[PDB]
């Protein structure tokens, strides 16, 4: 039956705001039964006059019985449809203004509903005042109320990057922060997290949450149980560690990824490797932390225990270059990948099916694992030379079809890297033979042509390691080198200047 | 990096006038690049070549005559007389 | 010729 909306309607829209209070009382009162529920939600006249009494209301039981009406609705289907057509999403989004805790458990859950339960309103809310009210409503003493404030956050953020930098403009990754650095809900946490991720592909947010302290704060809920919260974590820091390598605080998050190298669950691991490998490529004290904890033994183990699978050895060998490269602990982390028993696999790489963004940092790799001399002789007795010498001479017959990326690799790296790991590795005399024997002499000659400076840097260099042999010497000024070099000492970089003049200072003289 | 050097050594820096006890090895092939040229060893003939028959060199190395660029085996014959830091 | 050699020797360090 309706036969009384009509009755109901007009009472509401009374010029007395005494009468209103008294109207209003029993139609939240009467819409707690399913059955006179039906009959509100079928009459736009009467849903049409409670949205009114809420933006332009003085009292607090009106608007609690208003807004409490519209949480009634909201369970229904055809209820919410209503509060549409009615025009009722500029008006809940206002009661998030009006600082009342009893509205708005009322707004903020007939606003979530509205979200999923019925299309439209992801558009709605942005064009009327929702992004803004809500941020805004972080601060609230109360915990379950965040949980469908930051949920309304990852619906509304979620693959739209208008609404992505709104959230950024307000103070946002600043406040979301606060959130998982406090507060102990697992559901608040999972939700909170699940919303900085969504942030963090959006290279505009990315230092954004970095400067307020994200990293160091996702990182105390490493260890809680629900992995349905963990690796969401992970997989943030994964995307927003890009910019994070200049900060600190970050000791004790270093102190649990490794951790997890010795983790079960394989997404954790690859999520875990790609992180130290970010935050390992320019800081100093951070690869002090990583060696002082362990990061040795525990990654060169990963690498064993992962297989062929590239996705894993590709930050790991990453990593091991960082620990190993450019600061105090060289010397250690050069040494400790030889008696953790890390030099056979390293080598293994290099040999297919291993593609070649991998090959790319694995033949960087041996360039510092040669530094430290103990490795000379592991290196070559694992055939290290001859496949490196394969490699390389691929990469320039492949670079010299001049005549004529998309796997990732310039090709004129891998010729920049293999002759700068054998510069390192032809100090061992063993190996100025190795390298002799392989007929590669005159090779590095016609790479002397090469217009990149880097190219000259270590072809010119790793012949200056092979000068010392007049075996070598006089055969070197045989195959070219006489003229090619001549005029290789005048180039800019002082780096080229020598090492090109080092060779000639053997060869011809007496 | 900084090496202390052996005393035997320490003799050749203190002649052309070491102060410090430690050194770079920078410092190092300095001093001793002014020593082979202040007591004149190299073969002015074809200047590649360092000899040190009866001199301190031919004690602290142990080769009577050394060429100038054989890099590793200076390298490590200077590597046996210090004691790194 | 001796000048010029013992600065590239002590570029490899
Ligand atoms: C680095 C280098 O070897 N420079 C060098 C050495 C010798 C000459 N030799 C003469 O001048 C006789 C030129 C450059």
């Amino acid at each position: 039956a309706t036969r009384a909306i009509p009755e109901l309607t007009k009472l509401l829209n009374d010029e007395d705001q005494v009468v209103v209070n008294k109207a209003a009382v029993m139609v939240h009162q009467l819409s707690k039964k399913e059955a006179s529920r039906h009959a509100i939600m079928r009459s736009p006249q009467m849903v049409s006059a409670i949205v009114r009494t809420m933006q332009n209301t003085n009292d607090v039981e009106t608007a609690r019985c208003t807004a409490g009406t519209l949480h009634n609705l909201s369970h229904h289907r055809e209820g919410l449809l209503a509060i549409f057509k009615s025009g009722g999403i500029p008006a809940l989004v206002k009661m998030l203004g009006s600082p009342v805790d009893s509205v708005l458990f009322y707004a903020i859950t007939t606003l979530h509903n509205l979200l999923l339960h019925q299309e439209g309103a992801k558009m709605a809310v942005r064009l009327a005042g929702g992004l803004q009210k809500m941020v805004a409503l972080l601060n609230k003493t109360n915990v379950k109320f965040l949980a469908i404030t930051t949920d309304c956050l990852q619906i509304l953020a979620y693959g739209n990057q208008e609404s992505k930098l709104i959230i950024l403009a307000s103070g946002g990754p600043q406040a979301l922060v606060n959130i998982m650095r406090t507060y102990t809900y697992e559901k608040l946490l999972w939700t909170t997290s699940r919303v900085l991720k969504v942030l963090s592909v959006c290279s505009s947010n990315k230092p954004a949450i970095v400067e307020a302290g994200g990293m160091q704060a996702l990182g105390l809920h490493l260890t809680d149980p629900s992995q349905r919260l963990v690796q969401n974590c992970l997989w943030t820091l994964r995307n927003l560690s890009d910019a994070a390598t200049k900060q600190e605080g970050m000791e004790g998050l270093l102190g649990t990824l490794v951790q997890l190298l010795g983790s079960d669950d394989i997404n954790v691991v690859t999520c875990a490797a790609g992180i130290l490998s970010n935050l390992t490529c320019n800081n100093y004290k951070n690869k002090m932390m990583v060696c002082q904890v362990g990061g040795i033994e525990a990654l060169v183990r990963t690498v064993l225990r992962a297989g062929d699978r590239e996705d894993i050895t590709e930050p790991a060998i990453c990593a091991l270059r960082h620990l190993t490269s450019r600061h105090q602990e060289a010397e250690m982390a050069q040494n400790a990948v030889r008696l953790h028993y890390g030099l056979p696999v390293v080598v293994k790489l290099l040999h297919p099916p291993s593609h070649w963004p991998l090959i790319k940092a694995t033949v960087g790799l041996i360039r510092n694992l040669a530094l430290c001399p103990a490795n000379h002789a592991p290196l070559r007795e694992q055939g290290a030379i001859p496949r490196l010498v394969q490699l390389l001479v691929r990469a320039h017959q492949d670079t010299q079809r001049r005549t004529s990326f998309v796997e990732g690799v310039r090709m004129e790296e891998i010729v920049e890297g293999c002759t700068g790991a054998l510069h390192i590795l032809a100090r061992d005399v063993h190996n100025r033979i190795v390298i002799r024997g392989l007929n590669t002499i005159p090779l590095f000659v016609q790479l002397l042509y090469s217009p990149i400076e880097n190219i000259q840097r270590v072809a010119a260099g790793v012949l200056c390691e092979l000068a010392q042999d007049k075996e070598a010497a006089e055969a070197i000024e045989a195959e070219g080198a006489t003229a090619p070099l001549t005029e290789l000492l005048h180039s800019r970089n002082e780096g080229v200047a020598t090492y090109a003049a080092a060779v000639l200072f053997r060869m011809s003289e007496d | 990096t900084l090496v202390r050097p052996k005393p035997l050594l320490l003799k050749l820096l203190k002649s052309v006038g070491a102060q410090k006890d430690t050194y770079t090895m920078k410092e190092v092939l300095f001093y001793l690049g002014q020593y082979i040229m202040t007591k004149r060893l190299y073969d002015e003939k074809q200047q590649h070549i360092v000899y040190c028959s009866n001199d301190l060199l031919g004690d602290l190395f142990g080769v009577p005559s050394f060429s100038v660029k054989e890099h590793r085996k200076i390298y490590t014959m200077i590597y046996r007389n210090l004691v790194v830091v | 010729c001796f000048w010029a050699a013992w600065d590239c020797l002590y570029f490899i360090y």
